[PDB]
RNA sequence: AAAAUUUAAAUUUUUUUUUUUUU
């Protein structure tokens, strides 16, 4: 399990943190709740936008929708009602790729996810439950299926996936899925085989992870 | 180049290629948007030129500039997918076009509100082996039916006729004239271009009133 | 080792209990349920309470969340006529204190404050949803002018939790050694605003150095030396 | 106190403009969708394909057209046309990289004058990703075979083509959405639409000249020089043309689903979790939050899968059941308008 | 989108430089320590001056040249501020002032100024060119930014490699990356930029028709110094001693004696820092090749 | 004169019947769908009622009381149209509300009543910001107690409320006020959508049935 | 020697991507 991560590492902005799984290195930020614009406003639950800038090149429409089915993503996990009329942008940085950026989005997908959950933490938002997110992909040749793949696997991998569920009760609960991103070819019979580790791994994330948070901020918390 | 949008690798080019009195003719429909309060249909052929088109309708909406005592009419022309009219060739059209409404719509009716006219040259044929100006008068129509079927104060079913490059646009059964177009033609033609612009104003209308009525 | 808990932890408390709710925990107007749902450690309050606890997770935060009979400390932005327009922190939302809450209390009498000026209020009357308020002079002031506009001192911000520590806690050692070398003054605002203002402009650098690099480090014992250090600092010249 | 509190009742259309959601759940109560249709009551679907493309009349191709495949759609409240172009650049087992795509755009004529809506830029997108996907295009389809238009005797010209087999060239694809009157999601039709499109398109006969009179340039540099390499414009026939070759066996089609939970209150007599597809109306498009939307070829193939869960939970048989009612209604219009 | 400071911590500060103090702990003429770190990329850096923190990234590809200047590759620099950074900033605003005047010094800078050869990226006339990409990105802002991307661009630039090139009219035979080795790139000049900060404790007047020069000038102003700023001075010079750019776009006047008396002590400054990038471009690569020693032998 | 494009002329200003010996004078007068046009034909002009809508003719008259015969003109539509029942001065008109001042509270357009219940809905879609809005000041929310008025105690967002038109106001909004007892709030979901359906108590005050909840709503007569 | 005499300053949001100018 190659992946570590940062809290609280930028100055001006509420939520922080740099998310670093194997080889993508991605940091999310968060500021909110401010002051919301005219257009952006909702009577009732909290707005939210969000900002993806790339590595590599500007904000195109490649960067666009790996926004927006984050945009769906977070809005459950967010306790919405908590701060009508007000506004809290996140943004994410891609830094390092990690997978063709011209071939695939796949792990940065994961990646950002696991990214701004860190950073929400960071900026002590109320919020709903516990989540995880990780790549997975099945071979092309091989017909195998790997769980965090690389981008030389990516090549010769049939298909891609992306899950992102919700975790309680210690995070042990499957409470929803959030995202299922499938993509490739894929049949019936894989599908129920392919939530079937990522029913165990992205909990078996979360136990890492449960851990990370209290170990980043119990010194942060005062006794 | 444009980060908004998907225009392919740069150097690519598109394809090219080369060479190795009429009747006109039109099927009027309205209600088939939902979008909009008020939609019209427009097909259109005659003996090389087969073209359809159309005019929507959002109003009234609302201002957020300030007070005014009556309505306010707001026209767009875009192109559809073959045929490519220039931009500043389409904004003069447009320019003639509030002109007329302006003699037609009881704004007075509608204070502090807005008309929204969005007109879509869809598709046309030129098949014939001021070619906006052959288009002017079938826009008219086809806004009047669409702004009938949002039900707005109208004052008449005005129309334009057509006669060889010349467009001029009538009410009262034309015996007024509401909107004048002229491109190059003959000299002092002008009184045989009211007489055939006159009957298919006299043609059109009564294809309107049929489209609604009948309806 | 603690009560530290997750949003989307199950909540550890009977629900047979009278219990106050404190901030952190959230009920549910839809399924009547209640959960934690915020990130940290919970606080038990302990029994005795009339037989009524009350649960509150520590949660870690910059951005301050207005909140009711709360000391904070506020910027003149503009003069809406009867009401102020105050901010207390940069990109959130304005605050709207009237013109008349104040302990000359007289409506013929209107005050002297202009645009930019500093003032120590506690908010008063703050719906979740609702352009919040403040006042200086307060009916739980009980006729007290303790709050006012301040002078020209110098105002440094910190994260919130340690304003708390500032305000709840006498353990906190920051104000013992502060007063081991100078006399001066100091505001509190919960909106993580500390207003300092000394007899020196010197000391009140050595008072701007220390503030910003303790509540960097926030290791409240090793401040002896360090707040100690930058008087050297100063005496350095 | 036990109190028959009298409330306030409307007309329908007043009840859905104030509450997209309270009206949902008195169709609910029904067991309807406020679209009038019961649960799985699925929009009709009506096509025309080839209508505007230069390539109508197989008998008379006229002059100024440039358009290859067309394709119209209607289902429900919304008409979608959907034009193909191709542009060509000069080129110089079922693996991704030999796999290519179009360039869409696509335009929703929402009543909003302005710049690009954020909803289309999603689009143009997400089809192309997909498309990728599909895996449907080998660009052997796009390896063109130009022919040379020999200058013969007494001023005539014939293209000398060559056949089954120096420069390389490469057809490159464009299409173009326009979407009218949107009631509700609209990226199912946005696929749908494409699909038959691309059947129809032909790719249009290429040549070069014999000897194209555009050669070699050269450059001074400031004492060297280069050469401009000889500019040979590639010329699509006015009349010949070829089809297009498809990896038919993985054409997919779309379909949403909605997943919805009940409140017991909502009722009106004449847990509980049902899965509503065929999605539209505003108040559904507000209100429905765990949603799937799915891909799917017709013998069991799976372009891809597209789940939101954001609402409900997702059973492993809802799952199974839009499955059940993904093969149905793809694999119908692969029928439907037998293309 | 408004930053909000009161008059009373105007007056503190603008105290505090008349009594020779300012809050950060330099002095009014010192700059800030600069941590510069690698990533495994070549034209991947991290850099890093206390709280300012910045991140660029260089890149190449093929394409062909303009008619414009056909003999030469393609090249230019996006500095795209996202909010990240700071709340004040919009969404990608190309179109503010203050980016613009982040802008055409960058511009300026490395473009019109030329320390990268755009000639050595012809690889074939007029046909097939590079097209070498910056895109600057802001992590979080304390001021010295366009002294940061000036830093941080050239920081890249001396870490880029491109790969292996062989030409035969079309036939151009882009190697694998791993058997032919990546080729860095051809540095004419290395310029960096200096902010000068200027603050009149005076009025107008005394500025204008007070003949006494009583303005106090400071190098990288932090966040609080940089809000009440008066004028706002950019120099930039190289190591061969020659004035790359100057920009006074304005702001407070500003006595001639000062600025050259001014940037005389941007010399020496800029002078170590620069050699500490050069030893890291070595140190690195030496770690990179002792490591490639760690590599061979370990293989 | 029964059935009528835009544009139909109908009828002159004024006709005549004879009832029985003595003579009556009719006068057509111009309503909704209307517009007096004079006409010159061969040399003599000429004002007559035209049709100026989609629909059917119908003439009435009333003579306000508190030979000749006025006649009203009337024009409707006749076997789905708001711009036809734009809101006038004075009239009941349900709104959505948007956003809660401590000066005032801003509500859009949705429905307009009608006389002598009959409706009109406007078909606009509020997801663009395209409807009309309007403003009550939170002065005008009653006049009982008019002065120490406490904005938050009768409303929140996105709640009903059956309120009159004062006037015109600006063109950006409106002056509206709900200063009744038969007027005021109609129906909102508890916590602003957060909870279930809420009932009003009183006239003056409102609960929620299943919770046990209650909210402090300036609510309508029932 | 008393008596008394004067003021009053203004509040809550509508827009279209970056080339490219003579060694």
């Amino acid at each position: 399990m190659s992946v570590q991560a940062e809290i609280g590492i930028l100055d001006h902005v509420d939520g922080s943190s740099e998310f670093v799984s194997q080889d993508t290195k991605v940091i999310c930020s968060v500021t909110g709740p401010i002051e919301p614009k005219a257009r952006q406003e909702l009577p009732t639950q909290l707005a939210l936008e969000i900002i993806v800038r790339p590595a590599k090149g500007v904000a195109t429409t490649r960067e666009k929708v790996l926004e927006d089915k984050l945009r769906a993503v977070l809005t459950p996990l967010i306790t919405r009602h908590c701060y009508p009329r007000q506004l809290c942008q996140i943004t994410c940085q891609i830094l390092e790729s990690g997978e063709d950026e011209a071939e695939f989005s796949l792990r940065e997908l994961s990646c950002c996810i696991n990214a701004a959950f860190l950073a929400l933490v960071d900026a002590g938002i109320a919020l709903n439950s516990m989540c995880a997110s990780i790549p997975i992909a099945i071979i092309k040749d091989t017909s195998d299926i790997i769980v965090d793949p690389t981008a030389e696997q990516l090549k010769i991998s049939l298909s891609v996936h992306t899950l992102a569920l919700e975790f309680v009760n210690g995070g042990k609960v499957v409470k929803n899925v959030l995202l299922l991103d499938s993509n490739g070819d894929f049949n019936e019979d894989q599908l129920f085989s392919l939530l079937e580790l990522g029913e165990q791994k992205c909990q078996e994330l979360v136990t890492n992870i449960r851990r990370i948070i209290q170990d980043n901020i119990s010194p942060r918390l005062v006794v | 180049q444009d980060r908004r949008r998907l225009l392919g690798p740069a150097a690519a080019k598109p394809m090219a290629f080369s060479n190795t009195e009429s009747e006109q003719e039109l099927s009027l429909h309205t209600g088939f948007i939902e979008n909009c309060n008020g939609s019209a249909l427009v097909e259109a052929r005659s003996l090389g030129h087969q073209t359809s088109l159309i005019s929507a309708v959002y109003g009234p909406r609302s201002i957020r500039g300030s007070f005014t005592s009556q309505g306010t009419i707001s026209i767009q022309l875009k192109n559809g997918l073959l045929e490519k009219y220039n931009t500043n060739e389409l904004k003069e059209v447009s320019s003639f076009l509030m002109g007329i409404f302006n003699s037609v719509v009881n704004l007075s009716r509608y204070p502090k509100s807005g008309i929204d006219i969005f007109v879509y040259l869809t598709y046309d044929k030129d098949l014939t082996n001021s070619q906006i100006s052959s288009l002017i008068p079938h826009c008219i129509t086809s806004i009047t039916l669409a702004l009938a079927d949002a039900g707005i104060e109208l004052v008449d079913m005005a129309g334009a006729g057509e006669a060889n490059g010349t467009v001029v646009s009538f009410i009262k059964n034309g015996e007024e004239i509401v909107g004048f177009w002229k491109d190059d033609g003959d000299d002092e033609d002008l009184l045989e271009c009211l007489d055939r612009c006159k009957e298919q104003y006299n043609r059109y209308r009564d294809l309107m009133i049929s489209c609604l009525m009948n309806q | 080792m603690s009560t530290f808990i997750f949003p989307g932890d199950s909540f550890p408390v009977d629900p047979t209990t009278p219990v106050k709710l404190g901030p952190g925990i959230y009920c549910d107007p839809n399924t009547q349920e209640i959960r934690p749902v915020n990130t940290g450690v919970l606080h038990v309050s302990a029994k005795g309470k009339s037989g009524v606890q009350t649960a509150y997770i520590d949660y870690s935060s910059k951005r301050y969340i207005p909140s009711v009979n709360d000391f904070v400390i506020g910027v003149i932005i503009g003069t809406f006529s009867d009401s102020y327009k105050v901010s207390l922190q940069n990109f959130s939302s304005s605050v709207s204190l009237s013109y008349m809450a104040f302990p000359n209390a007289s409506k013929k009498n209107r005050p002297t404050l202009q645009v930019g000026d500093l003032v120590y209020a506690r908010v008063c009357t703050a719906e979740k949803e609702l352009e919040a308020e403040i006042e200086c002079f307060d009916s739980t002031t009980g006729r007290d002018a303790g709050f006012g506009i301040l002078e020209d001192g110098m105002i440094i911000d910190v994260n919130l939790n340690f304003a708390r520590q500032l305000l709840f806690n006498n353990d906190f050692p920051l104000l013992k050694v502060l007063a081991a070398h100078t006399k001066f003054e100091v505001a509190i605002g919960l909106n993580g605003k500390i207003w300092v203002k000394c007899e020196e402009l010197s000391n009140t650098l050595a008072c701007y150095r220390t503030i910003m690099e303790c509540c960097q480090k926030n290791d409240t014992a090793a401040f002896k030396d360090i707040a100690k250090r930058q008087f050297k600092e100063i005496l350095t010249v | 106190e036990t109190i028959e509190i009298h409330p306030i009742t409307f007309p329908p259309e007043v009840l859905a403009r104030i509450s997209p959601e309270l009206s949902l759940q008195r169709h609910l109560s029904l067991g309807i969708r406020p679209c009038l249709r019961k649960y799985e009551e699925f929009r009709d679907v009506a096509i025309e394909n080839n209508t505007l493309s230069r390539y109508a009349d197989a008998g008379n191709i006229d002059t100024k057209n440039n358009i290859l495949g067309s394709n119209v759609l209607k289902s429900g409240k919304t008409i979608v046309i959907t034009s193909i172009t191709g542009g060509i650049i000069e080129e110089t087992e079922d693996i991704i990289a030999n796999y290519a795509s179009v360039y869409p755009v696509v335009e929703v004529e929402r009543g909003r004058v302005g710049a690009c809506t954020d909803e289309e830029m999603t689009i143009s997108q997400k089809l192309h990703d997909s498309i990728l996907h599909s895996r449907i295009l080998p660009k052997k389809a796009l390896k063109v075979k130009a022919g040379v238009r020999s200058a013969n005797e007494d001023g005539t010209f014939s293209v000398l083509y060559p056949d089954e087999l120096k420069r390389k060239w490469s057809y490159v694809l464009y299409a173009k959405i326009v979407v009218l009157s949107r009631t509700g999601p609209v990226f199912d039709l946005c696929w749908n639409s494409l699909m038959y499109a691309l059947q129809s398109v032909k790719l249009p006969r290429a040549f070069i000249d014999e000897r194209a009179s555009d050669l070699r340039m050269t450059i001074r540099t400031r004492g060297r020089s280069a050469t401009i390499r000889e500019t040979y414009e590639i010329i699509c026939d006015q009349t010949k043309s070829v089809p297009l070759m498809i990896n038919a066996k993985n054409i997919a089609f779309a379909s949403n689903y909605g997943i919805v939970e009940l409140d017991p209150e909502c009722q009106l007599q004449n847990l509980n979790t049902v899965l509503i597809a065929d999605l539209d109306t505003e108040a559904e498009e507000t209100s429905i939050h765990s949603t799937i939307s799915i891909l799917a070829a017709p013998s069991g193939n799976y372009k891809q899968l597209t789940l939101m869960g954001g609402g409900a939970k997702i059973t492993p048989e809802m799952i199974k059941r839009s499955l059940l009612l993904s093969r149905v209604r793809a694999d119908d219009l692969s029928t439907r308008f037998n293309i | 989108k408004d930053i909000e400071i009161s008059a009373s911590e105007s007056k503190f500060i603008l105290e505090a430089l008349r009594q020779n103090y300012r809050l950060d702990g330099r002095s009014f003429d010192q700059f800030r320590d600069v941590e510069i770190t690698f990533g495994k990329e070549f034209g991947d850096v991290s850099v890093k001056m206390g709280n300012t923190k910045v991140h660029c990234r260089i890149s190449c590809q093929i394409a062909q040249p303009y008619e414009d200047r056909p003999f030469e590759g393609l090249f230019v620099i996006s500095t795209e501020i996202s909010p990240m950074a700071g709340s004040q900033f919009e969404n990608g605003n190309i179109t503010g002032e203050d980016e613009v005047l982040c802008s055409r010094i960058i511009e300026k800078s490395v473009r019109r100024s030329g320390a990268l050869d755009v000639e050595g990226l012809c690889i074939v006339a007029g046909s097939k060119c590079w097209a070498v990409r910056a895109d600057v990105h802001f992590l979080d802002c304390d001021g010295g930014f366009i002294d940061a991307s000036c830093i941080a661009v050239m920081a890249g630039l001396m870490h880029f490699k491109k790969p292996d090139i062989t030409v035969h009219g079309e036939q151009i035979i882009v190697h694998p990356v791993n058997e032919r080795e990546p080729v860095p790139l051809g540095i004419l000049h290395i310029p960096i930029c200096v902010t000068f900060s200027f603050f009149n404790p005076q009025d107008t007047e005394e500025n204008i028709k007070g003949e006494t020069n009583s303005e106090i000038s400071i190098i990288d102003a932090t966040l609080k110094e940089e809000l009440l700023r008066d004028g706002v001075l950019t120099v930039t010079l190289n190591k061969n001693r020659e004035v790359v750019q100057v920009s006074k776009a304005g702001g407070l006047p500003m006595d001639a004696l000062t600025l050259m008396k001014c940037c005389h002590e941007a010399y020496s400054i800029i002078e170590k820092i620069t050699d500490q990038i050069l030893q890291l471009l070595k140190e690195d690569s030496e770690k990179r090749n002792k490591y490639a020693a760690m590599l061979t032998s370990e293989n | 004169p029964e059935i009528a494009y835009p544009g139909k002329l109908i009828c002159p200003q004024y006709g005549t019947e004879n009832k029985d010996g003595e003579d009556i004078i009719f006068n057509y007068v111009p309503g909704p769908g209307t517009k007096l046009i004079q006409y010159e034909h061969n040399g003599r002009t000429l004002e007559a009622i035209t049709a100026t809508l989609v629909g059917t003719v119908r003439c009435e008259e009333e003579k306000k009381t508190d030979t000749v015969k006025n006649i009203l003109v009337s024009v409707l539509p006749g076997t789905n149209d708001f711009a036809n029942n734009l809101p006038k001065e004075g009239d009941i008109v349900l709104t959505r509300v948007t956003r809660l001042s401590l000066q005032r509270a801003n509500v859009e357009i949705l429905a307009v009543e009608d006389k002598p219940a009959t409706f009109s809905v406007s078909q606009a879609s509020s997801d663009l910001g395209e409807t009309f809005r309007g403003i009550i000041r939170s002065q005008d929310v009653r006049s009982t107690d008019r002065d120490r008025v406490k904005v938050i105690e009768c409303f929140k967002p996105g709640d009903i409320v059956r309120a009159q038109v004062l006037s015109l106001g600006d063109g950006t909004n409106y002056y509206l006020t709900t200063a009744r007892n038969d007027l005021g709030v109609v129906f909102a979901r508890a916590a602003n959508g957060a909870g279930g359906l809420m009932y009003a108590t009183d006239w003056q005050m409102m609960t929620s049935p299943v919770t046990g909840a209650t909210e402090k709503r300036k609510c309508a007569k029932p």
